[PDB]
C-alpha cells in the first residue's frame, strides 16, 4: 500500500526528480491535515460498530428486499456476513484516511471485489449505497464532533463508490 | 476454500482456477500477471478479452482456445474505450490523430493496394470486337483474386 | 464476437476499436443475421472514406501484439528497436599510426 | 431479386485526387432494391447527382415473389 | 454533460475545443445556478409530478388500467409510477448535466426493445411522458419551463 | 470519458436518488472552477505547437534519442513523437476541462504501454518529455492552472510507470 | 523486409555512417550472387509444382499422415497441406532473391508455430516435407543455389520447431 | 531497394516474380557497379559538396541565417549543415538502393511536420538540396549526374 | 524434457517402430558432438557471470531502459533484469547439452511472454539482450558450439516475441 | 456553417438535432449580429486594409516586387493585390458564418498546387495574410481582432 | 500604483481617501488577481517572448542588425535582446502595479536621449517593443492581451 506521502515520492522518483517546492507543499498539506486525519480516525474507531448496524439498519430500510426472500441477507449468516463486509469497508475506510491516499484502499479491497461479488451472487449496487451510508452517517457524526477539517472524509468513500459501482453513464 | 476461513477478495478468480484439478494445465502465471496488471493500467486486448483477438497472420481464424491451455485475460472494459492501433503506413497517417488523412496510401510502409484505376476490359465499344491482345484484362484478373485474398 | 472480430479486421482492415462498435455489429447480428452484420460493415462510412467503390480492403492497422510477433523475432528486428547502439569508430591509435 | 441500375456523378470536395478518379466520378452499377435506399443516401451525402436509375430486374408492384 | 460532448466532437474531429464550443460551456457554467434550481424545483415536485402526469394518463388511456392492459392491478401501477420516478430522476439529471446523454444511456437506447420484452405500449409511455412535461411546466417559471421542455421533448420524441 | 458532472450525476444514478445537496455542492465546485479552466484550455489550444516545440528542445533536441541509433532519430519517427506530444497536450485538455482522468484511462493509458513497448518507444525518454510539457504548460498559463494540468501530465506518466 | 542492401543501409544509417569499404564488400558480393539468385528463383518459379509434388511423395504420401487418422487424410486437408508447402517454397524463393530472411519471420514464421499448435499440424512431419523440399530443390537448382535455398529452407524449419 | 519493391509486389500478388520483374532485377544488379561508384563519389566529396550548397544557400536566403532567422549563429549553422549532410547521405542510400524507398522512410516522410515544428522553412531545406544536387551534378559526368538527379529531385519535391 | 537420445526414442515409439538405421545415424551424430557440448557446458559454466555482465553492458547499460523512468530503473528491477539473463544462459546451455529445445519450450517459453506483458517488460529490448548474450558465448566458446548456443538463444528469443 | 455542421451530422446520425445542437444554433444566431458587425467594418476597411498589407508585404519582400519577380510590373502587383482582397472576402465570408468552411471552400482548397503552378511563392503568400491580419487586428477593437484572428490564422496555416 | 495615485492626490488636496479614489482602489485590489496571471505569463514566457520578438524585429528591419547597423555583430544583438529583456520586465512592473509609472521610472525617462546617444533608432526600439506585444498577447486570452496592450502602447508610445 501506499500512503500520500509514499505516492508523491514514487511519483517524483518515476521522473528521477528532487523533492521541489510542489512537493513540499503537499507534503506540509497533508502533515498539516494529520492532525484532523488522526482525529477522525479515532472517533471512526470510537463508534465503529455502531456505525455499521446504523447503516444497515438504514438500507434495509432503503432497499428492504435484502432481508426478505430471494434477497442477499436472508440468513442470519448472509445478514452477519453483510454487516462484516459493511465493517470492512468501514476499517479499509479508516485506513485510507490516516493514509490519505486511496491506493491502500485499491489494493486490499476494490481489485476484485465485482468478480467475488458476481460469483457468490451479491448485488453490486446495494453494497456501494450502503457505502454512502456509512460515508453520510460518518461525515455527520464528524460535523456533530469538534473536527475542523472533515473534508477528506468523503473521498476514501466516494473512491469507493466510483470504483466497485457500475458504468451507469 | 470459501468456506474454511475468510477468503480475501484480491485473488478470487485466481484461486478459484488454482484449486480445481485443472489447475496442472493452465501453464501460463495467472497469479503474477494479475497481480502486475493490478498496478498497471489497462492492457493491450480485445474489449471482450484477450481470447478475442484473433492471431495477426496471413489467412486463419487462429483464436486461443479458452478450454485448451487456459489463457484467459479478463479486463474491466467499459462502454468508450477506444483503442490503441499501429498504424501501417507512416505513424502520421493515423486516423486518430490525423482523421483527414483515412484515405491516404501507404506507399512503401503499408500492404499494397488495389483499385480499379484501369479501365475494365469490354467497357467501351471502343475496341470493336476482336482485340484479343486488349491489355487491360490481366489487371483486373488481380484485382478479382487480390479481393479474394 | 470472435467471428465480428475477424470479419472487422478483414473488410477494413483494422481492429475494432472496441465495444462500441462491437456493440452496433453485435446488435446487427442478434437482430438481423450474418448477411446484414456484413452490409453494415460494407456500407459504414469508414469503409467508404478508407475505400470508395474502387479499392479492395487492406490490412491498415496492427494491434500492439500482432506487431511485436512480426517485428520482434531475431530476423526483422532493428539494431536500434531496443538496444543502445555504440556508434563504432576506429581506434585512435589506428588511425594515428594509419598512412 | 429486384435490383436497380444507377447511373450518377459524384465529385470529389475535399483533396485534388492525382490518380485515375473518372470511373468513380461517373459510373453505372447493378446495386439491389434493398441497398438502393442507403446507396442513395450515400451519394446525396457525398454530393452526387442522380443521372438515372431504372429497374433492371423485376417489375413494379410484386406482391409476392420479388425475390 | 455538454462538456464531454464538446470533448468527444473535439476527440473525433482531432482538434482542440472550438472557441464557440468554449463559449458553451462558459455561458453553462455561468447558468449553472439557475438549471440547478430548476432540478432542486423537478425533486421537491418528485411525489407530485409523477402523480399528476400518471392520473392525466390513466384517465386518458383507460386501457392500461382496463382488463387486458399492460399495466393492470395496483402492481403494476406502481411500477408505472416507479418508471415515472426513474424518467423524471433522469430529467433532472439532464437539465443539470446539459446534455442529453445521460438521460439516453440510462433510459433511452434500446429502450423500445427493453419494453417490447414487457409488452409495455411505447406510445402509452410517450404519453406519460408529455403528461409528466406539462405538470413539470405547471409548476416552474417561465423560461425553465422552456428549458426543461427541451430535454423532455427530446426524450418524448426518441421513445415516441 | 466521465467529467466532474458526469462522474457525480453516475454516482447518483448507480443510487437511483436525485442529487441531494452534496451532488449539488460539486457541481458548483467544478463550475467555479470551470472559468479557469476554460481559460487554461483556451490558451493551450491557441498555443499548442510552441509548446510542443519548446518541451521538444528541452528534453530530446540534440541528444542521443533524436541523433542516428535514436527512437526519435528518423524524420518519421520525430514527427511521430511530436503527434504523440499532441496527444498528451491535447487529452491533458480534455481531462482539465472534464476534471477526470477517465479519459486518459479509456483512450490514452489504454494498451499504451506494450504499444510503445512493441514499437521500440524510450519509456524513460517520453516521461522526460511529458515533464518538459509539464513545465513548459506550467509556465505559459500559470500556478494554479499550471498545477491543474501537470496533475493530468503526471497521471499520464505514472500510467507509463 | 529487408534485402541485403536493405539491411547494410540500415546498418550504415543506425550508426549514421556513410556506406565505408566494407558495406561497399557486402554490396559487392551481393550483386556478384544476384545472377546466382535470379537464376534459381526462375528454376522455381518454372519448377514450383513439380517440387511441392516431388516432396510430399518423398515424405509424406503413403504415410500414417495420409491414411485415415492422420493430419493429410480428407481432400481438404491434403489441398491445405500442398498451400502451405507452396507458401512455403515461394517464401524461401523471396529470401533467397532478397539475400535475407527478414521476409520470412515479418511475413511467414511470426505466429506460425502457435498456428500449427492450434491447428494439430503435425511440426516433425511438417519439418521432414520441408527437408524434402530442400533436397528437391538442390537437385533442381544446383550447388550454390541449392544451398541457399537450403539455408533460407532450414530457416523456415528452425522457427517452426 | 528494387529488389525490395518487386519481393514485396510479387508476394502482394501472392505469385512468384514475373520474368520481366526478374529480368529488371537482373538488370539492377548488372548496373550496381555504376550506383556504387557514384555513391563513392558522393561520399568522398560529401564535405566539400555540403559546404559548397551551404554557402550557396545562404547567399541565395540570407534570411535564414541572419540574425532572427532559423539558421542564425554558429552552431544552428553547423546544425544546418548537418541536416545537409544526412539529406546527402540519405541519397547515397538511394544511389546504392536503385529506389527513393530508403529515402522516403529515413528522411521524407513527416518532413513537413518537423520542419514546421523546428521552425524551419521547408522551402528552405528543399532550395539547400537543390544546391547539393546542382554541385553534386558539376562533380560527376552527365550519366552519374543524371542518374542522381532522380533521387535529388524527388527529394526536392517531396520537400515542395 | 527431452535430449536428443529420448526425442529419437520418442519418436519411434510413438509410431510403434524399432530403432532403424536412420535413427541410429542420428544418435551416433549426437555421441559425435557430445564431447564438444560437454565442453561448452564447462565452459560457460566457468564464465556464466561474465558472459551476462558483458551482454548488459553491450546492450542495456546507458540506454533508456536503465535511466528513471526505463524498466531497468530500481536496483531491484536491475536485479531482476540480471536473473532474467541467468535463466536464459543456463536453460540454452542445458538444451545445448540435451541437443533439444524442448527444456526451453516447458520451462522458459510457455506463458513467459504474457508475464513479461503483465509485468511490462520490453520484449524486444529483452530480445536484443539475448543476443547480446548469444555474441560473448560465441566469442568466449567458438564458432562450432557458439552457433549450437545461439540456436537455442534464438529458440528463447523466437519464443518471447 | 454551425448550422451547415449541425444538419450534416444529424442526417449521418439519421435523426433530428440534439437539444445541445440546437442550442449552439441559437447561440450562433444570436452572435450573428455582432459577427455581422466585424464583416461590415472588414468590408468598410477593406481598401485601407488591403493596401497598407500590401505595402508592408512589399517592403518585407521587395523582391516579389522586384524586376524578375512574380509580382513586378503594374500589372502583377494589381494581380497581387487582387488576390489579397480576395483572402480578405474570405476572411469576411468566414467571419459572417462563424466557421472557415467558405474560406476552405472557395480560396484555401488546391491553394499549394496553383500557387505553384503561377510560381508565386507561398511563403509570400501567407506572409501576406499575415500583414492583412495585423492591419485588421489595428483597425478593429481588440475582441473583435482576436475573433477574426482565428480566420486570419486558419488561412495563414493552411497556406502554410 | 493607483495606490500610489490615489494617496498623492488625496494629500494634494489634504483630504482623507476620498470615495472615489476608495472605489478605484478596490477595483485596483479586485483585479490584482488576473493582474498576477498576466504577469506570471509573461514572465514564464520572457525567453520565448524575447526571442520570438527579436526574430520578428530582425526580419521587418535587416537595416538594424546588417553591417553598419547599430545591433550588428553578435555582442550588439545580445544587447538589443537584453533592451528587449529589460523592457519586457518594466512591462511586467507595470502589470502587476496596474499602472505604468515604474515603467516611466525606470526606462522612459530620457529614453529618447540615451538612444540619441547610443545611435539607437528609437522607432526600431518601439517596434521591437510592438513585436513583444504581439507575441504577448498571442500567449494569452482576449482579455488579459487587452490588458497587456496598454503598457505595451504605453511603451511604444513613449519610445514613438
Ligand atoms: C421480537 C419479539 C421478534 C423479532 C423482531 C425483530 N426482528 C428484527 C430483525 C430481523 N429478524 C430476522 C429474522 C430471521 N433471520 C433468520 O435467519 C431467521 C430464520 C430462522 C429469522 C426468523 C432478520 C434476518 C432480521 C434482520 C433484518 C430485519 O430488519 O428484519 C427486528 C429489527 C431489528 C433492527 O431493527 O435492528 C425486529 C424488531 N424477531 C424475533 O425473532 C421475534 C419473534
Ligand atoms: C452487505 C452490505 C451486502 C451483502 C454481503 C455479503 N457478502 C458475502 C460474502 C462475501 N463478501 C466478501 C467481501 C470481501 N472480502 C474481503 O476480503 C473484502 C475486503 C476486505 C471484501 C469487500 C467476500 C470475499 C465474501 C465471501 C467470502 C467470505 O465472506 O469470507 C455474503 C454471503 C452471501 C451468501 O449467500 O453466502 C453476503 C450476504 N449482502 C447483501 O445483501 C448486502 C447488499
Ligand atoms: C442477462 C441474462 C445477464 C447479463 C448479461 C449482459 N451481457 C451484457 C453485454 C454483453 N454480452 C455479450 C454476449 C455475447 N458475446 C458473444 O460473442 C456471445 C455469443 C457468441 C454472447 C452471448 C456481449 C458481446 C456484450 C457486450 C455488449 C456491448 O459491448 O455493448 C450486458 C450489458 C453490459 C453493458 O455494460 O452494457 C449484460 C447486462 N447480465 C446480468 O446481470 C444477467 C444475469
Ligand atoms: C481545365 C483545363 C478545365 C477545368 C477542369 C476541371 N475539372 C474538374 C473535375 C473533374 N475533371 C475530371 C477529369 C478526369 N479525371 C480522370 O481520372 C481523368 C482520366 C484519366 C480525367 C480526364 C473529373 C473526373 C472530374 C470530377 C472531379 C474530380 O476530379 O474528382 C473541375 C471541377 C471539380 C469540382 O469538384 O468542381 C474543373 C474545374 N475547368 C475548366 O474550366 C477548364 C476548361
Ligand atoms: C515522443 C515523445 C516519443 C516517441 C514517439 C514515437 N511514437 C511513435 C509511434 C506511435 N505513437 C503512438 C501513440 C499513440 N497513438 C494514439 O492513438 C495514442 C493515444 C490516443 C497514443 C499515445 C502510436 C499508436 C504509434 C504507431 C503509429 C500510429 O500512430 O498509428 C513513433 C514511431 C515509431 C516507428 O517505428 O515508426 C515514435 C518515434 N519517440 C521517442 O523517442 C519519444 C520518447
Ligand atoms: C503440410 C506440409 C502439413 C499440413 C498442412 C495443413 N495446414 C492446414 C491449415 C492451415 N495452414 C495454415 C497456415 C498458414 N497461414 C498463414 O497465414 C501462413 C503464413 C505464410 C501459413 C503457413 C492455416 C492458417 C491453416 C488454417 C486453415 C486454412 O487453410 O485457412 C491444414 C488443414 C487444417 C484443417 O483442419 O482445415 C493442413 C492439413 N498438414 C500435414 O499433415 C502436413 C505436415
Ligand atoms: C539547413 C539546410 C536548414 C536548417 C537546419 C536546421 N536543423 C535543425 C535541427 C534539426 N534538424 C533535424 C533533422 C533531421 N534529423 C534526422 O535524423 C533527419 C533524417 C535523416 C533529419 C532531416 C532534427 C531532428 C533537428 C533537431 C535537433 C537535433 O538534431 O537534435 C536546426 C536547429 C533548430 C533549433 O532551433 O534547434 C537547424 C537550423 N535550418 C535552416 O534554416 C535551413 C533551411
Ligand atoms: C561511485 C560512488 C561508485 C561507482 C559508480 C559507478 N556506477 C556505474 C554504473 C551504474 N550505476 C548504476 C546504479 C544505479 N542505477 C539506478 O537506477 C540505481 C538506483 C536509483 C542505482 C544504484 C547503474 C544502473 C549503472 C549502469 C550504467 C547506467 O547507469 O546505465 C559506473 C560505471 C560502470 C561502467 O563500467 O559503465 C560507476 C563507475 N564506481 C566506483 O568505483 C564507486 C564506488
Ligand atoms: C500577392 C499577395 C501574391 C501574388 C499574387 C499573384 N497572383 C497571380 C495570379 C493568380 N492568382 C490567382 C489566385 C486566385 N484566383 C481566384 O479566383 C482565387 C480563389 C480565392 C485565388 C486564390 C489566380 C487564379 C491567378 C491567375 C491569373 C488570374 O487571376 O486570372 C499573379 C500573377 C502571376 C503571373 O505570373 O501572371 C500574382 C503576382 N504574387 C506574390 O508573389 C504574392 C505572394
Ligand atoms: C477420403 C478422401 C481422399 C481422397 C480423394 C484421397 C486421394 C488420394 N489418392 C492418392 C493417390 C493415388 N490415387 C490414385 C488413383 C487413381 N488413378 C487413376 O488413374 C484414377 C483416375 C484414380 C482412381 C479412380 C493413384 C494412381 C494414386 C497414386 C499417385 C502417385 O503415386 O503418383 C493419394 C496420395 C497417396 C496416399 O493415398 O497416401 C491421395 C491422398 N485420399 C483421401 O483421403
Amino acid at each position: 500500500m501506499r500512503d500520500a506521502v509514499t505516492t508523491l515520492i514514487k511519483n517524483y522518483d518515476l521522473t528521477g526528480r528532487y523533492l521541489d517546492r510542489n512537493a513540499m507543499d503537499e507534503l506540509k498539506a497533508y502533515f498539516e491535515s494529520g492532525s484532523a486525519r488522526i482525529a477522525a480516525a479515532a472517533m471512526i474507531n470510537a463508534n465503529s460498530a455502531t456505525i455499521v448496524k446504523r447503516a444497515a439498519a438504514q438500507l434495509f430500510e432503503e432497499i428492504p428486499e435484502l432481508i426478505r426472500p430471494s434477497g442477499n441477507a436472508y440468513t442470519t449468516r448472509r445478514f452477519s456476513a453483510c454487516l462484516r463486509d459493511m465493517d470492512y469497508y468501514l476499517r479499509y475506510a479508516s485506513y485510507a484516511l490516516i493514509a490519505a491516499d486511496n491506493n491502500v484502499l485499491d489494493e486490499r479491497v476494490l481489485q476484485g471485489l465485482r468478480e467475488t461479488y458476481n460469483s457468490l451472487g451479491v448485488p453490486i449496487g446495494p453494497t456501494v449505497r450502503g457505502i454512502q451510508i456509512m460515508k453520510e452517517m460518518i461525515e455527520a457524526m464528524a460535523e456533530d464532533s469538534s473536527l475542523n477539517s472533515t473534508d477528506f472524509i468523503a473521498s476514501p468513500f466516494d473512491h469507493m463508490t466510483r470504483e466497485l459501482s457500475e458504468l451507469s453513464v | 476454500g470459501l468456506g474454511v476461513e475468510a477468503q480475501e477478495c484480491r485473488n478470487w478468480g485466481m484461486q478459484q482456477d488454482l484449486f480445481s484439478y485443472s489447475a496442472p494445465f493452465r501453464k501460463v502465471p495467472q497469479f503474477i500477471t494479475t497481480f502486475a496488471q493490478y498496478d498497471r493500467p489497462l492492457p493491450d486486448q480485445h474489449v471482450y478479452g484477450s481470447g478475442n483477438d484473433p492471431l495477426e497472420i496471413q489467412f486463419g481464424a487462429i483464436f486461443p482456445k479458452e478450454t485448451r491451455n487456459p489463457s484467459k485475460r479478463p479486463a474491466p472494459f467499459n462502454k468508450d474505450t477506444k483503442r490503441i492501433l499501429i498504424h501501417r503506413g507512416p505513424a502520421v497517417n493515423n486516423q486518430v490523430g490525423n482523421p483527414s488523412a483515412v484515405g491516404e496510401f501507404p506507399g512503401s510502409l503499408g500492404a499494397k493496394v488495389f483499385r480499379l484505376n484501369g479501365g475494365l476490359p469490354g467497357a467501351k465499344v471502343g475496341k470493336n470486337t476482336g482485340t484479343s491482345v486488349k491489355f487491360g484484362e490481366s489487371s483486373t484478373q488481380a484485382l478479382i483474386r487480390a479481393a479474394y485474398r | 464476437c470472435k467471428a465480428i472480430e475477424y470479419m472487422h479486421r478483414r473488410l477494413l482492415g483494422r481492429p475494432t476499436y472496441g465495444r462500441q462498435e462491437m456493440n452496433q455489429y453485435f446488435d446487427i447480428a442478434s437482430k438481423q443475421g450474418f448477411y446484414a452484420v456484413v452490409e453494415a460493415m460494407i456500407d459504414s462510412k469508414e469503409y467508404s472514406d478508407a475505400f470508395g467503390e474502387d479499392t479492395v480492403p487492406y490490412e491498415r492497422y496492427l494491434t500492439p501484439g500482432g506487431l511485436q510477433m512480426r517485428s520482434a523475432r531475431v530476423g526483422s528486428l532493428r539494431e536500434d528497436i531496443g538496444q543502445r547502439v555504440d556508434k563504432e569508430v576506429t581506434p585512435r591509435f589506428v588511425e594515428l599510426g594509419q598512412v | 431479386m429486384r435490383m436497380f441500375r444507377i447511373t450518377a456523378c459524384v465529385p470529389s470536395q475535399t483533396r485534388i485526387r492525382t490518380q485515375r478518379e473518372l470511373q468513380n466520378t461517373y459510373f453505372t452499377k447493378l446495386v439491389p432494391y434493398d441497398n438502393w435506399f442507403r446507396e442513395q443516401q450515400r451519394i446525396m451525402k457525398m454530393g452526387g447527382k442522380i443521372v438515372k436509375v431504372e429497374l433492371a430486374t423485376g417489375r413494379p408492384g410484386t406482391n409476392a415473389g420479388l425475390a | 454533460s455538454i462538456v464531454t460532448k464538446s470533448i468527444v466532437n473535439a476527440d473525433a474531429e482531432a482538434r482542440y475545443l472550438s472557441p464557440g464550443e468554449l463559449d458553451r460551456i462558459k455561458a453553462f457554467v455561468t447558468g449553472g445556478a439557475a438549471r440547478l434550481r430548476i432540478a432542486e424545483t423537478l425533486t421537491g415536485s418528485r411525489e407530485t409530478i409523477v402523480k399528476q402526469a400518471g392520473d392525466r394518463l390513466f384517465q386518458k388511456r383507460p386501457d392500461i388500467v382496463s382488463p387486458g392492459g399492460n399495466a393492470y392491478g395496483e402492481e403494476m401501477t406502481a411500477t408505472c409510477l416507479r418508471d415515472m420516478d426513474y424518467y423524471l430522476r433522469l430529467v433532472t439529471y439532464g437539465v443539470v448535466s446539459g446534455d442529453v446523454t445521460p438521460i439516453e444511456e440510462i433510459g433511452l437506447v434500446g429502450v423500445r426493445e427493453m419494453y417490447r420484452s414487457l409488452g409495455t405500449p411505447i406510445e402509452a409511455v410517450a404519453q406519460s411522458v408529455r403528461e409528466m412535461k406539462e405538470v413539470a411546466s405547471g409548476l416552474m417559471s417561465s423560461d425553465d419551463a422552456a428549458e426543461a421542455s427541451a430535454y423532455f421533448d427530446f426524450v418524448i420524441g426518441k421513445m415516441s | 470519458m466521465q467529467d466532474a458532472i458526469t462522474a457525480v450525476i453516475n454516482s447518483a444514478d448507480v443510487q437511483g436518488k436525485y442529487l441531494d445537496g452534496a451532488a449539488m455542492d460539486k457541481l458548483k465546485s467544478y463550475f467555479a472552477s470551470g472559468e479557469l479552466r476554460v481559460r487554461a484550455a483556451s490558451v493551450i489550444s491557441a498555443n499548442a505547437a510552441t509548446i510542443v516545440k519548446e518541451a521538444v528542445a528541452k528534453s530530446l533536441l540534440y541528444s542521443d534519442v533524436t541523433r542516428p541509433g535514436g527512437n526519435m532519430y528518423t524524420t518519421r519517427r520525430y514527427a511521430a513523437c511530436i503527434r504523440d506530444l499532441d496527444y498528451y497536450l491535447r487529452y491533458a485538455t480534455y481531462a482539465m476541462l472534464a476534471g477526470d482522468a477517465s479519459i486518459l484511462d479509456e483512450r490514452v493509458l489504454n494498451g499504451l504501454k506494450e504499444t510503445y513497448n512493441s514499437l521500440g518507444v524510450p519509456i524513460s525518454s517520453t516521461v522526460q518529455a511529458i515533464q518538459a510539457i509539464k513545465e513548459v504548460t506550467a509556465s505559459l498559463v500559470g500556478a494554479d492552472a499550471g498545477k491543474e494540468m501537470g496533475v493530468y501530465l503526471d497521471y499520464i506518466c505514472s500510467g507509463l510507470s
